């Protein structure tokens, strides 16, 4: 598996790939792990499935929770602090094989600049946080690649399309050195999963642009 | 026995004549939610879950207490099964049972009586369902609107020759504010609170018409 | 005591006299449910097992409590022995012992009437079972019809004259409304109905709504 | 108190006289069960164990009740020990010492009273036993036969003057019904407890046979 | 308050009143229990423990509780410590716990009237002690008899005047029914001793042919 | 141990051995295996003696208890139900050693054709169970060979006389090769229990009628 | 075992072997292995047969349940979600050897095209699922045998028949590879079983259909 | 530790050895590990001291219990099963150790035949039991060279006197090859216990009548 996320100018960027495994055995091919938590938020997620999709959906419905009882969405920090606590509330399982680490990307409407609301929050297995300042980030099994990728590409993020491609990017260098990790299916049409957040909110980057710059890569890598 | 579920029953409906008064009408794009608030920021129209609102008149802290219970009832379902088995009559049902609890166990019945009103999913072709919960846990749906709090027959009459199905959203709450000021014992934008589940909306209905939205629809 | 016992059961009886009718009758299909009822969607009628009905009047959320406790003890029942293990008698009697306890120990007496149907399973040759359980658990084995809420002996009383044995479901549907008029003018949008139906294979239970329930009114 | 038993009591004493009969006999085959009980699927009589039997008058969902805890305790002691240690006395205490209970401490006291009844064992030779358990927790033994339930002094009078010793099934039925006028098939509900059987003495005697020792 | 503890009080002598008479008297042979009892299998007379037997008048359901609860406290306490840690001194405390207990905070009080009676381990010469507890949880240290049930005045009246230390059994038992008369037969009695000449287990009933043997002749 | 089990035309019959071991020390000769448990069913239980019993009374009283509070018996499908949900009730006392598992056969009142009223419901050691469609099963340490003797035998049984010979003779094979089940012992007169199950009940087949047909067999095998 | 699911245009179709087995040995020849455990719902379950018919069985019961509690069954998503609660409730007997794992088929009354409301779900353990978009699945020790024969076969999948011979043709192939699962035995007339599910309800396949295609397939290979 | 119980004409005798060991030394000489339970019963239990003495005592307080709230003792049945009971309670304590098997010996005089009334239950770890038909068990280290000395001697009983005669012998020849059970003491005179049931009651056997029978016996071998 790998999710990346990166900040672009006014907005923040999160893709994740396709591959479920089950040792060496490629057991799915179009899963989805890259979510829209809430209407300035994404979350993707890495490790075992079932636990992986508990932790969103139930993120997701806690977010909600609160802003239903209290007629205001939870601050930026406070949702930090809850998909923290609700990654250490796992860490029991996870020490058995039940594991599952977040990767949150954000757009802070009570930001002081609008220019630099953009957050970008990963975890550790210990619920560990980390708010990025230098742009970037990037979990699970082919996450070392992509993170060193986006520190050679992420110079060339200039806008919000130039830094959806240097994502789909990193996700293929991780996917080319991971096994685990699901590239671009030219056959199938099955590409990594995008989520674009800005000011006008969260949403779901169609798959066509995905199969645009997912192609425009791989040739990019053939001449 | 008979003594006290009528000092009970009178008690909650002396408490209910005197608050302010709340109207939920079915209209063309959805349901639309019209109540008597001076309050900037204390709330008696809420949104119970997608395509799920609230409305409640009486005490605000116990309907307070009934609407995120409620609340925590929808999000507890959708998360057990999914989302949209999540339904206006669930929740209907659950405040009936609730009330008739509260009404028969607790140490003091609960002035309030509640309005729940559900829309169709995006896309889909449904009619508006209005349910009205009263102090006891007695339940009606009704199919045009549901008037609560106050002096409710002269709202109700006001509406029932007032009302006409499938009205624009701006004659829909013209009619909704002169049957409540037919009820008032002195109204306008700082006086009212507004919220409609909008039939159009994707996922989540509710959506609140506040200040300068509203007195351009109130103008009409 | 016996002023207290008193008070409840007129608590009681009152709640159920201000409730409208619903009239339970045995046909020649299997067990025939018709009620007062104008709203949309908010059941005095209901399932309860593969060959078992529910019917009800009183309040609300009194016999929808009763009649959830109900789907919970019979599917229960069903899981621990095996789904013909669960009988119409059983469901009475747990409902007689429930209604006993309600009336003599909680806060407020139930102010409701109930009746449990069952009809044979399929390819089985059984006569159809309707039992009475009122507000104290008290019940009755009723082998014709059942009226429950409102004014109850009008109702009753057209029915003893008109009732006959083994009728189809069109003439038992116009027994069960004219009975409904003379107590507590009655179209679709007014009545709710529904058969306990013998011949389905499994799940007997059946609505007759809109135009099926309109088809046959005529 | 003193008062409010007097209630208690009065309420018990009312409920049962508005319901319906139920007569117990001693035979020379054992103990006869015969009752008024005009439903098909309602039972006023039931077994409780290999040789004991129980009769109620009253308010159904009650002595249902009584009789579904007779039924558990009489099947656990069974486990607990043996089959045999289970008797008829000993139902009857549980059952004194339980309808006590319930006269003063529930919300409302059973209106409700009991017969146990115990035949001897296959090849044994002992005379049945009749208890009478009441609405308070009073038993008392008796020798040839217990009414329960509505007016039972015309009943208990019809049956003293009547009433023979070792009699046949078909006498002691009939001098039942008698005094219990004092009624067909479907009015009726009729058992034994069949000491002639070898381990379940409970029999049910309906329709066809129980009209066949009626019409005579 | 008070006006409760008198309508208790009350009820229990009523109903104690209404009920059937006993008579428990030391004898040359132990202790000897005699009571007025028609039924042919319910007991108000049994033993408690290897020397202590127990007797009863009052509502039937209530005292055999009481029966049973004494039964489990001799049995545990000989099991916890040993059996001749067990004495009727001690049952007759528990029992003045227990119904004073009753008396003041169950539902109904108990319509019981209790005699718990020890004699002498095997071998030992000690006098037989007697020990009455009543509805409230009273106890009385009883040297000769107790009477307990029903109209009691004219049988401890007879006894009194009739009751002589160290009579035979035949003795004993003739004025026991003879005071019991003052206010029948195998039938109508219920008899049993405790017999300080049996090695462990001293209760011991009399019944039918041996009991009319000993009755008059 | 071996405990059999087969279908015949109108009826049912279970048979079992006699024989109790710890280890290889015979510690009986006369224990009986096979247990009317209903009027209608019999249980015959292998593995540790103490649970094998105490499955068996306290299977019996559990069907009698319903009978009476429900004044009608559970149908053959509860009962099944009921005995599954038993032995995965002892699964972790069975993991410890304290191991049993039941074999029941029964008639069905129920059921359409009173030839297809037989019943033979085999178990393992979780409560999964089978209704067996091929007419005979069998379980216990001899389990294997009884069942591949009744392979060749069960196509000659055509009522009870002939379904208790084969019963026989596959106990009988069974003890042939285990010597933890035990054969017909003739200087002690002991002999396999069965129990005959047909519309009239649940019946013991007498003493004499198994020995006769254990001679039987002896003198054929000679 | 082996369980396959494919979808075909308006339906989808299930079908299971019918071997039991205890390691090398088997146990059971005309198992059922795929229950109707709704009006347009079928279940498949590999593992522990206990486990797996107390699942089917207790799914079955708790979508009735909330059918007749809430007067609307439940929709499909809300019967993923609690199948995958169910089996995640499993997880640790599985890890000590009661494991089960289902495969779920059924048609979505409420989708939008109703050709393409074939549904079909896989499970993993710790109740991990997916909803499959590639037309078909399997599950059991010959899954993958399966898999990769309907990968070469489901191009000729038109019409709800050809989908229930390459079916049973999947299932051919992986009783012939994997001696866990049981093929067509034809001396005793014993087939897969199937389940049909479009827009007209759940129903059996019957047994002769079945039948005739496998012989089409034995003929086929000789 | 050896036991030993057998039924002669109208009644029953058991008896027991005397040692008391820690591995292989000898910490008691003089113990008695057969009880009087109750008018017509007697135990012996081998095994762990403290949980042997705790069975018999418990015991016999359970059934004096039961005796005097319900006015009339258990039947043997109800004997059986409650020490059955309370041996399975044991079970788990008797795997770390702390072991104690029981042999029973009574007269049931519920029983229909007088000189047939004579019983004898041994018991296994798990609370298993077994009514012995064959007239004699025993139980302990030593029990099976006197279940071995007994099948040979068994014939010879004809009245109280000579069963307690082969009693003693076979406890005799226990002792002989099991060193912890204890043979008869001359030094010390110290013999073994033993209890005698018949109609009128258990009663405890005399010292001085077992000394002269163990001098028959040593004597007789000598
Ligand atoms: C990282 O490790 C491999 C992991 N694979 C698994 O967890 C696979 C997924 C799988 O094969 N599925 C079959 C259909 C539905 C799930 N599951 C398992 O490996 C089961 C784990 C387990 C083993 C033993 C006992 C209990 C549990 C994976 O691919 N994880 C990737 C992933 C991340 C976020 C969301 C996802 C949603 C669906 C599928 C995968 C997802
Ligand atoms: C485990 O397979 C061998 C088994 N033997 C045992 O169970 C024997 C039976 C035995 O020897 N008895 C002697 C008196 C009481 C029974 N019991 C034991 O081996 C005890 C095992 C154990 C040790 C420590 C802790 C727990 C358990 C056996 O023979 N089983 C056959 C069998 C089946 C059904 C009913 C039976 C009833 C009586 C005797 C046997 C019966
Ligand atoms: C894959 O693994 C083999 C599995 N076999 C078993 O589970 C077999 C089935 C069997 O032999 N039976 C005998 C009569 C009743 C069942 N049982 C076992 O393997 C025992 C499991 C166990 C052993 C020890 C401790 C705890 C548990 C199997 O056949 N699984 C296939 C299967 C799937 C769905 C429903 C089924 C229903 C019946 C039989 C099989 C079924
Ligand atoms: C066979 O097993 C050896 C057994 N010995 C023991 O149990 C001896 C008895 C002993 O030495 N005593 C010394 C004074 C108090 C007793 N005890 C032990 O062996 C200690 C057991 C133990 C070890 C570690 C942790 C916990 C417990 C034995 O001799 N048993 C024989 C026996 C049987 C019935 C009644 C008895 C009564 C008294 C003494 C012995 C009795």
């Amino acid at each position: 598996t790998t999710i990346v996320a990166l900040k672009y100018p006014g907005g923040v960027v999160m893709a994740g790939d396709r591959r479920s495994t089950q040792g060496n055995m490629i057991s799915g091919r179009d899963v989805r792990k890259v979510y829209i938590t809430d209407d300035y938020t994404a979350t993707g997620i890495a490790g075992t499935a079932a636990v992986a999709v508990e932790f969103a959906r139930l993120y997701a419905v806690e977010l909600e929770h609160y802003e239903k009882l209290e007629g205001v969405p939870l601050t930026f920090a406070g949702k930090i602090n809850r998909l923290a606590i609700m990654v250490r509330g796992n860490l029991a399982a996870a020490m058995q094989g039940l594991l599952a680490l977040p990767l949150l990307a954000g757009y802070d409407i009570h930001a002081s600049d609008p220019q630099s609301a953009g957050r970008i929050v990963s975890f550790d297995a210990a619920g560990g946080w980390n708010i990025e300042e230098e742009g970037y980030q990037a979990v699970g099994s082919g996450s070392l690649f992509a993170k060193s990728s986006m520190k050679k590409l992420y110079s060339q993020v200039t806008d919000g399309d130039s830094g959806l491609r240097v994502a789909v990017e990193a996700l293929y260098d991780a996917a080319d050195d991971d096994s685990a990790t699901g590239g671009p299916d030219l056959v199938r049409g099955i590409f990594p999963t995008a989520v674009i957040i800005d000011a006008d909110g969260a949403v779901d980057v169609p798959e066509s642009r995905i199969a645009e710059l997912a192609r425009a890569i791989i040739e990019s890598r053939s001449g | 026995m008979e003594q006290a579920m009528r000092e009970r029953s009178e008690l909650a409906r002396k408490g209910i004549a005197r608050a302010k008064s709340v109207v939920a009408l079915a209209y063309a794009g959805g349901v639309l939610f019209v109540a008597e608030n001076p309050s900037r920021s204390l709330q008696k129209i809420s949104e119970l879950y997608d395509r799920v609102g609230f409305a409640a008149a009486g005490k605000f802290n116990e309907f307070d207490n009934l609407r995120r219970g409620g609340i925590q009832f929808a999000d507890t379902r959708g998360y057990a099964y999914d989302r949209r088995d999540v339904t206006g009559r669930q929740l209907a049902n659950v405040y009936a049972q609730t009330l008739g609890t509260i009404f028969t166990e607790q140490a003091k019945p609960y002035e309030v009586e509640l309005c729940v009103a559900e829309v169709a999913h995006y896309g889909e072709t449904k009619r508006p369902e209005l349910y009205r919960i009263t102090y006891d846990g007695s339940i009606a749906d009704e199919p045009h609107f549901v008037v609560m709090g106050g002096t409710t027959e002269p709202i109700a009459n006001a509406l029932k020759e007032s009302y006409a199905e499938n009205a624009s959203l701006t004659d829909a709450l013209r009619i909704a504010v002169a049957a409540l000021r037919a009820g008032s014992a002195t109204l306008g934008v700082a006086s009212l609170e507004v919220a409609v589940l909008d039939a159009n909306r994707p996922r989540r209905a509710f959506r609140r018409i506040t200040g300068s939205a509203l007195q351009a629809l109130l103008v009409d």
